[PDB]
RNA sequence: UCGAUGUCGGCUCGUCGCAUCCUGGGGCUGAAGAAGGUCCCAAGGGUUGGGCUGUUCGCCCAUUAAAGCGGCACGCGAGCU
RNA sequence: CGAAUGCCGGCAUGAGUAACGAUAAAGAGGGUGAGAAUCCCUCUCGCCGUAAGCCCAAGGGUUCCUACGCAAUGGUCGUCAGCGUAGGGUUAGGCGGGACCUAAGGUGAAGCCGAAAGGCGUAGCCGAAGGGCAGCCGGUUAAUAUUCCGGCCCUUCCCGCAGGUGCGAUGGGGGGACGCUCUAGGCUAGGGGGACCGGAGCCAUGGACGAGCCCGGCCAGAAGCGCAGGGUGGGAGGUAGGCAAAUCCGCCUCCCAACAAGCUCUGCGUGGUGGGGAAGCCCGUACGGGUGACAACCCCCCGAAGCCAGGGAGCCAAGAAAAGCCUCUAAGCACAACCUGCGGGAACCCGUACCGCAAACCGACACAGGUGGGCGGGUGCAAGAGCACUCAGGCGCGCGGGAGAACCCUCGCCAAGGAACUCUGCAAGUUGGCCCCGUAACUUCGGGAGAAGGGGUGCUCCCUGGGGUGAUGAGCCCCGGGGAGCCGCAGUGAACAGGCUCUGGCGACUGUUUACCAAAAACACAGCUCUCUGCGAACUCGUAAGAGGAGGUAUAGGGAGCGACGCUUGCCCGGUGCCGGAAGGUCAAGGGGAGGGGUGCAAGCCCCGAACCGAAGCCCCGGUGAACGGCGGCCGUAACUAUAACGGUCCUAAGGUAGCGAAAUUCCUUGUCGGGUAAGUUCCGACCUGCACGAAAAGCGUAACGACCGGAGCGCUGUCUCGGCGAGGGACCCGGUGAAAUUGAACUGGCCGUGAAGAUGCGGCCUACCCGUGGCAGGACGAAAAGACCCCGUGGAGCUUUACUGCAGC
RNA sequence: CGAGCUAGCCCUGGCCAGGGUGAAGCUGGGGUGAGACCCAGUGGAGGCCCGAACCGGUGGGGGAUGCAAACCCCUCGGAUG
RNA sequence: GUGGUUCGUGGAGCCAUGGGGGAAUCUGGGCGGACCACCGCCUAAGGCUAAGUACUCCGGGUGACCGAUAGCGCACCAGUA
RNA sequence: CGCGGGGUGGAGCAGCCCGGUAGCUCGUCGGGCUCAUAACCCGAAGGUCGUCGGUUCAAAUCCGGCCCCCGCAACCA
RNA sequence: CCGAGGGUAGGGCCCGUGACUGGGGCGAAGUCGUAACAAGGUAGCUGUACCGGAAGGUGCGGCUGG
RNA sequence: GUGGGAGAGGGUGGUGGAAUUCCCGGAGUAGCGGUGAAAUGCGCAGAUACCGGGAGGAACGCCGAUGGCGAAGGCAGCCACCUGGUCCACCCGUGACGCUGAGGCGCGAAAGCGUGGGGAGCAAACCGGAUUAGAUACCCGGGUAGUCCACGCCCUAAACG
């Protein structure tokens, strides 16, 4: 894991390569991926609703699957392990019995060659999923439904995962990946295991380009401009905040809570 | 050095020609102006 | 003088004043000699090269007969910087 | 009308002045003509040649070719022209685009939203410098040609014949179909040599009849074939997936091939045939043509970045779509239909001139500027698209003639000295290519490093190793190795081609920036921290629908600071902000009606109304520092003196820790000392009295990097002592063309006074014949700009906030 | 009414002579109990080096009713990101 | 909660209506400036309606209207160059 | 020279504002405990409020001058 | 040819010296406290770590030389 | 060699309960903590004590001993795997094949370091209440690194018999 270079450029120092041992197939399933549009952080009027996007390598998407209950109790053999342009984990190629194909976010631990299988019966084991309700409690799992039906949101980027602390009625008590502690309900299909590529974090970009290429471009601060464009602009040299820290539009951005206090999810909400 | 006028041919027509001030409220009172006050061209020639 | 009289310093080119730095001529001396002091006359000419600082000024190095003080929009940017 | 830096027009002055637009450069003969430096032809000279040559795309739109013209346009001239008039000129089933596909985006039946105008939107549709598609060599015109002609190839549609098969689609499946760097084999383009082939000719001026010299030695081409290569397994069984179905595709199993073996596709070769085909001489062309010729038509070498091509290897940042194409089946229809081959017929619209790094495009100009793709020969220097010369081809820049002043510009050289110049070595010099030796502190071990400093460099003869091509051999091409000699001041002999070291500051670094006075110590940067955000996320845009975020999910996404890395980042929560707090306080509409009132005969209608219940907010409670921020005063004390480890007391929310310190911060100030210098307000080292450093508006260091900013040496210099001479382009004279700001009028002198206080204009005096040229800038408070500084105006605008008052948002 | 200048982003194409340095990995040899590692070859990475095209605009002179309403000469920065 | 009216919250009615409530059909309902009695006026919650009125692209008539810097911007091949 | 704050037993601070009436800690002197010192305990002393002027009955206190200390400012030029 | 040496360039070691600075030694009777020696009045010492005018204080673990 | 034994020897993966702390819930009231005595702290916004549920980390009570094990450092709930050293019986094999050991190599308590993760109790530093002349200590209330885990460094010790 996470390859090292000797200096011979700075940037090239600290810089730092995931390894791709685990990655065992180099081009990816035509049949399964389909193009990506990239938005620059422009959105459907010609304005940049995200700050310092665009640039960076053009991807093609790769078709995933969050429902798992289209294939109930069919299983299929774990075919090959991809990289993903668009992710932060890694994609499994698994050919079904049926004769279908797909591609899974691949869990941690999971070797080409296993049968997985997806439903309220199957084994307890990476990567096979079932509805909350019957994986046994203390289990860690990942790639979580919400709600029934609607596919799965939580734990799913590289290294994430979650417990099952509890049952509590027709809902489960779950440990999210930010320690959040969150019911969520008995139906929802969550697939066993952490996600691994668990490596992902210790990637070091190590130069400016390199975060190009993942097509964020430069972020200046507000401390750098003038007034007419931040709150923090302004000032003869440097100098500080002199007021409470801001965002470009004017709120506090040290401690102040976003959540909309009313909402009705608040109710199957537990903690941090 | 480079100047504000490059010209092309259908940048023009895609721009300010008449099939293009039609769709535009703005725009077809822009032909009522013209027409009214007799231009001759309601819209620039091309080519 | 604001329907504009470009500001410090330098360089260039100077000209003028004398309340004289030096050279010429003087009186007095607490002037033996040499060399000084101090005041008078005298504007003819002369009045160095460097280290530092934008500096003018100043301080300093090495000299000198001496290494003068001023005015000319603090001389001079339709002459330069 | 006399004034408004008035308005519109006319004409002056400046003035025959400055200019005539690249310093690539001209000269002469002859022709035409009213007229010739300027037009045509010849000759000689110079200039481009990874162009200043040639071909495409934009844009331009008759500029194209011919005849007749010269008033205007042409920076002069014009007999010429891109100018006037007139006439001619653009030929396509295969080139480009459309009766083909889709991309961003646009549009938009369904749908959704919005006072109206309108906004969104799945499908479809439109949209190309991308995907798909069948033409190559030559000849002809004054002017068009892959367009016409000639030779040889090819596509699609319609109809028919023959043979074959369940045919059949907008549907299913395959394919189209892909990145970056490096790169194998074999070709081609392109190029060099040849003693061989073909060829007009030539022997000068001392020599040469020669294996002399000069010229040239190919192009295109179906099938078939041959050489390199791309693509692709075959059979059956099962079959629940690919929104119907499928024999297809997917998946499992079994049996064969493992390789292109077979099938297939493309490149290149050869190819029936077809075509070109020099120098030179002659002819007369404005420019083409006669013969050369019956031309020759071949070996060798170099060799792509191009081709086989979807080739191969590696890497992470992970690399379009749809149709054409093939296959599969559904309706349907199967005397259909489709597949194959052959034959006949049918084949539309638009562009095609010319310019196209520019005198035809964008820059008011025949403007030293800008403008995308391709080709871009030869020799030499290591390479090369570099530099020098040079071919084809194209040019001498649309004012000239002379003179040989000051001064200017751009160059060249310089005795002795060598930074003394100066804000500063600014500028300029020195250095310089390659081969070899050799190379420090320090370091993140890569670097530092072209460190530094040195040696070599040509020519000639002899000996000689390996490589690619060839057979292993000659020849040819490439890399060398040793020996002896020759010549000059000098051998990278001209041209292109780093000056170097020591040492601070700031910034880690390559990058970004004020188009057009700032490129930087500023921004960005990987990286650290805080903080928000459970996903119909936060946040942003939008009245909204919708969208971005993201077809992402806390190893994610947003916001804020800090800014590689090393070592670190102390103390204060009183105020402010944010976070938590069921209580208490206070509180809006609302609820509540005690009680009061108007009016009526009255039942009534109407109005007012205290307690009490009643959100958020604020108050109160607490937490919070990589949140806004803040981090003391006086007095004494040690056995010389000084100072004060110690103490006292007043205050605070707490009293500045480490480290650093006269600093990009130090006022006093050129502090004091030390170092460098003959001399140092700068610079380096240190002290601490820090006016007024101090820890993520980070503190102190740091190798490497820097067109950043200081200081110092070496080297070398016209920077200087201090100037000189020389070159060209101007300046000057002559011929041609001929502006400009400015301008109350002018017959426009000095001094000393006076004057609104700085007089050619008033006083007194002095000087002074009229008018010019080339020169200098002291003066006309010279020109320019209705002063930007400063003040005024109850003038304006950007910006801020615990100013006022509102609105969005929450 | 304007993104035919200019700033960003999206889709699709194209361009970057020539030299230099020599990372990983691979292979071999040494090492060892097995390793680490060491050496050598090969290999060919990099906001690596020098330098044309191309993109810039460091300093200086010229220009200043300009060739030019931002140009010219010399010098200089990047040049596989 | 607003708008209209002379009415700017004012004793603020009338006319209109975004929100909450929410009737009756002659003895039913609105109005005369908060509200109450009295006395009057008038019959909302559907529609149509010439003329008298505004303007002048066009035609005509007339000017103590202009006469080519005037009069339309255009007397002329002008919304042109 | 400007604005604002101060000057009180020996040292450091209250009191001044709102006139009468000067307090707090330490130090000092006397006693005590101790072998003795410090600590510790008990007692005590000590002042004209910078100064000169005025106001009042009366002034540290209200007012003005002068002298001082602390702080702030000294901009466009 | 070689050549004493001379000159130019760049390294290594050793000596001396240097504003200032670090600690150390020593010095009849200075200042501050009381760490250790008697449960030295918190058993002592100990490696390490953070702090603190100063001896030293505390954390973790160890030693008994209680 | 054969057979045979004891053991907290080491490495890995699991797992149990006791207590602590936070949380939810119930009841229930005016104090609880703490000390030499106290104060800071906590509590009518419902604390302490009590009960039921849950989460999480660390350490393993009686057995346990003046015991065992290891070369040293060191090693203690329980279970399984892999695994080192060592002793005994029998006298079966080989025939001096030994001892030590400069360098070298490796292990090496705690505390410290790096990058992640984990953080209940404890706790340098720090803040506060006390004590003192003072108290940057000793006592008390708070409390961050750290203690734990993985990987990688550090190489020290009254590392002592
Ligand atoms: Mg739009
Ligand atoms: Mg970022
Ligand atoms: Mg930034
Ligand atoms: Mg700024
Ligand atoms: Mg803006
Ligand atoms: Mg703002
Ligand atoms: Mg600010
Ligand atoms: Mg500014
Ligand atoms: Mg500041
Ligand atoms: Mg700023
Ligand atoms: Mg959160
Ligand atoms: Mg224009
Ligand atoms: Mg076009
Ligand atoms: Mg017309
Ligand atoms: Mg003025
Ligand atoms: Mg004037
Ligand atoms: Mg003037
Ligand atoms: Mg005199
Ligand atoms: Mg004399
Ligand atoms: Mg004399
Ligand atoms: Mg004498
Ligand atoms: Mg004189
Ligand atoms: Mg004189
Ligand atoms: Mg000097
Ligand atoms: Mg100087
Ligand atoms: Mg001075
Ligand atoms: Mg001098
Ligand atoms: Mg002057
Ligand atoms: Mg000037
Ligand atoms: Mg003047
Ligand atoms: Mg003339
Ligand atoms: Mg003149
Ligand atoms: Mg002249
Ligand atoms: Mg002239
Ligand atoms: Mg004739
Ligand atoms: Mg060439
Ligand atoms: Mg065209
Ligand atoms: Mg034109
Ligand atoms: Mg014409
Ligand atoms: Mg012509
Ligand atoms: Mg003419
Ligand atoms: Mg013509
Ligand atoms: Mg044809
Ligand atoms: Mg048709
Ligand atoms: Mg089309
Ligand atoms: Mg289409
Ligand atoms: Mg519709
Ligand atoms: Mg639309
Ligand atoms: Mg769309
Ligand atoms: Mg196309
Ligand atoms: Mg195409
Ligand atoms: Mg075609
Ligand atoms: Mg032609
Ligand atoms: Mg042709
Ligand atoms: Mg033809
Ligand atoms: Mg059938
Ligand atoms: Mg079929
Ligand atoms: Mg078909
Ligand atoms: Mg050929
Ligand atoms: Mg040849
Ligand atoms: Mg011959
Ligand atoms: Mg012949
Ligand atoms: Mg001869
Ligand atoms: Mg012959
Ligand atoms: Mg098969
Ligand atoms: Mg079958
Ligand atoms: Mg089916
Ligand atoms: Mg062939
Ligand atoms: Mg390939
Ligand atoms: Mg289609
Ligand atoms: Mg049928
Ligand atoms: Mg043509
Ligand atoms: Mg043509
Ligand atoms: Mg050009
Ligand atoms: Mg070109
Ligand atoms: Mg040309
Ligand atoms: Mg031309
Ligand atoms: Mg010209
Ligand atoms: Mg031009
Ligand atoms: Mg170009
Ligand atoms: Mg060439
Ligand atoms: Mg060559
Ligand atoms: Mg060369
Ligand atoms: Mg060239
Ligand atoms: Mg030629
Ligand atoms: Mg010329
Ligand atoms: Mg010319
Ligand atoms: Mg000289
Ligand atoms: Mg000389
Ligand atoms: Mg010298
Ligand atoms: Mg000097
Ligand atoms: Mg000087
Ligand atoms: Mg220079
Ligand atoms: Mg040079
Ligand atoms: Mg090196
Ligand atoms: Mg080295
Ligand atoms: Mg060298
Ligand atoms: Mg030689
Ligand atoms: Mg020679
Ligand atoms: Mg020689
Ligand atoms: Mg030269
Ligand atoms: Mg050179
Ligand atoms: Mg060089
Ligand atoms: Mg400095
Ligand atoms: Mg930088
Ligand atoms: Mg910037
Ligand atoms: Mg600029
Ligand atoms: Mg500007
Ligand atoms: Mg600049
Ligand atoms: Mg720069
Ligand atoms: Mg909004
Ligand atoms: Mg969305
Ligand atoms: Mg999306
Ligand atoms: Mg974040
Ligand atoms: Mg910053
Ligand atoms: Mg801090
Ligand atoms: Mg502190
Ligand atoms: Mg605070
Ligand atoms: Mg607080
Ligand atoms: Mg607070
Ligand atoms: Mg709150
Ligand atoms: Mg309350
Ligand atoms: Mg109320
Ligand atoms: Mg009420
Ligand atoms: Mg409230
Ligand atoms: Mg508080
Ligand atoms: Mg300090
Ligand atoms: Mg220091
Ligand atoms: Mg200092
Ligand atoms: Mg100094
Ligand atoms: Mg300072
Ligand atoms: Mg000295
Ligand atoms: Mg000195
Ligand atoms: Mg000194
Ligand atoms: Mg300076
Ligand atoms: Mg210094
Ligand atoms: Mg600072
Ligand atoms: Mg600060
Ligand atoms: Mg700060
Ligand atoms: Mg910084
Ligand atoms: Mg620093
Ligand atoms: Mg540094
Ligand atoms: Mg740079
Ligand atoms: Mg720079
Ligand atoms: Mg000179
Ligand atoms: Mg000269
Ligand atoms: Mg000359
Ligand atoms: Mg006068
Ligand atoms: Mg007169
Ligand atoms: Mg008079
Ligand atoms: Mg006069
Ligand atoms: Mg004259
Ligand atoms: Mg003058
Ligand atoms: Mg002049
Ligand atoms: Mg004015
Ligand atoms: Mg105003
Ligand atoms: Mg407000
Ligand atoms: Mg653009
Ligand atoms: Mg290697
Ligand atoms: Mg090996
Ligand atoms: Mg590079
Ligand atoms: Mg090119
Ligand atoms: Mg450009
Ligand atoms: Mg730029
Ligand atoms: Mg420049
Ligand atoms: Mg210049
Ligand atoms: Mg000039
Ligand atoms: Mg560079
Ligand atoms: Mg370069
Ligand atoms: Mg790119
Ligand atoms: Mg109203
Ligand atoms: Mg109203
Ligand atoms: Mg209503
Ligand atoms: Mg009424
Ligand atoms: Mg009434
Ligand atoms: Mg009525
Ligand atoms: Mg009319
Ligand atoms: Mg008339
Ligand atoms: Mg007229
Ligand atoms: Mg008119
Ligand atoms: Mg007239
Ligand atoms: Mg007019
Ligand atoms: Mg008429
Ligand atoms: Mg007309
Ligand atoms: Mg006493
Ligand atoms: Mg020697
Ligand atoms: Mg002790
Ligand atoms: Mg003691
Ligand atoms: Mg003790
Ligand atoms: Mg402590
Ligand atoms: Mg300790
Ligand atoms: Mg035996
Ligand atoms: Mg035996
Ligand atoms: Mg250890
Ligand atoms: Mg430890
Ligand atoms: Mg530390
Ligand atoms: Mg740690
Ligand atoms: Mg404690
Ligand atoms: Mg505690």
């Amino acid at each position: 894991a996470v390859k090292k270079f000797k200096p011979y450029t700075p940037s090239r120092r600290f810089m730092t390569v995931a390894d791709f041992s685990e990655i065992t197939k180099t081009e990816p399933e035509k049949s399964l991926v389909k193009p990506l549009k990239k938005t620059g952080g422009r959105n459907n009027q010609g304005r940049i609703t995200v700050r310092f996007r665009g640039g960076g390598h053009k991807r093609l998407y790769r078709i995933i699957d969050f429902k798992r209950w289209d294939k109930v109790g069919i299983p299929a053999k774990v075919a090959a392990i991809e990289y993903d342009p668009n992710r932060s984990a890694r994609i499994a190629l698994l050919h079904y019995v049926d004769g279908e194909k797909r591609y899974i976010i691949a869990p941690d631990g999971l070797q080409v060659g296993q049968q997985v299988v997806a439903g309220p019966d199957a084994p307890i084991q990476v990567g096979n999923a079932l509805p909350l309700r019957f994986i046994p409690v203390g289990t860690v799992v990942h790639a979580v439904e919400l709600e029934p039906k609607k596919g799965a949101k939580l734990a799913r980027a590289a290294g994430t995962s979650a417990q099952i602390q509890g049952r509590e009625g027709d809902y489960v008590i779950l440990r999210l990946p930010s320690g959040e502690l969150r019911k969520v309900h008995g139906e929802c299909y969550a697939t066993v295991g952490a996600v691994g590529n668990a490596d992902h974090k210790n990637i070091v970009l190590g130069k400016a380009g390199r975060s190009r290429w993942l097509g964020r471009r430069p972020h200046v601060r507000g401390a750098a401009m003038n007034p007419v464009d931040h709150p923090h602009g302004g000032g003869e040299g440097r100098a500080p905040r002199g007021r409470p820290p801001a965002s470009p539009w004017g709120w506090q951005t040290k401690g102040l809570k976003t959540r909309k206090r009313r909402k009705p999810s608040s109710r199957f909400i537990i903690a941090r | 050095m480079k100047r504000t006028w490059q010209p092309n041919r259908r940048k023009r027509a895609k721009t300010h020609g008449f099939r293009a001030r039609m769709r535009t409220p703005g725009g077809r009172k822009v032909l009522k102006r013209r027409r009214q006050k007799g231009r001759w061209r309601l819209t620039p020639a091309v080519r």
